[PDB]
């Protein structure tokens, strides 16, 4: 209403909701296998 | 016994009014505020007889709030 007192004012909710799950793009660490096919990236890029 | 149905509307009128301010007692007993901004006063009823013209026994008015 038009307005000491306290806001008057029914207003309510309805729950909550999965929007979207991000996944987070940090540099992991590097293990140490002798075979020589296996290669790590330093940085963003990806194999194709 | 018409005097009896005098009696007897009045008590049920006050026995009513006494209900109603319990049952407004009891929806507000977490009120925090009013119109105005003041918090909520409990009521209470007052019983008076009703005697006027009846000597000292007569039916039962409330008084006030």
């Amino acid at each position: 209403g038009a307005q000491t007192t306290l806001p008057s004012g029914l207003q309510i909710g309805t729950g909550v909701r999965p929007v979207a799950t991000e996944r987070l793009h940090s540099q992991g660490n590097l293990s140490q296998t002798n075979n020589s096919k296996d290669v790590a990236i330093k940085g963003q890029g990806f194999f194709q | 016994l018409l005097n009896i149905f005098d009696i007897a509307g009045s008590a049920l009128a006050a026995q009513s009014k006494r209900l109603n301010v319990a049952a407004s007692n009891l929806a507000n007993a977490d009120s925090v505020t009013g119109p105005d901004g003041q918090p909520y006063r409990a009521k209470q009823v007052v019983f008076q007889v009703d005697a006027a013209p009846g000597q000292a026994t007569g039916g039962v008015k409330v008084a006030s709030v």
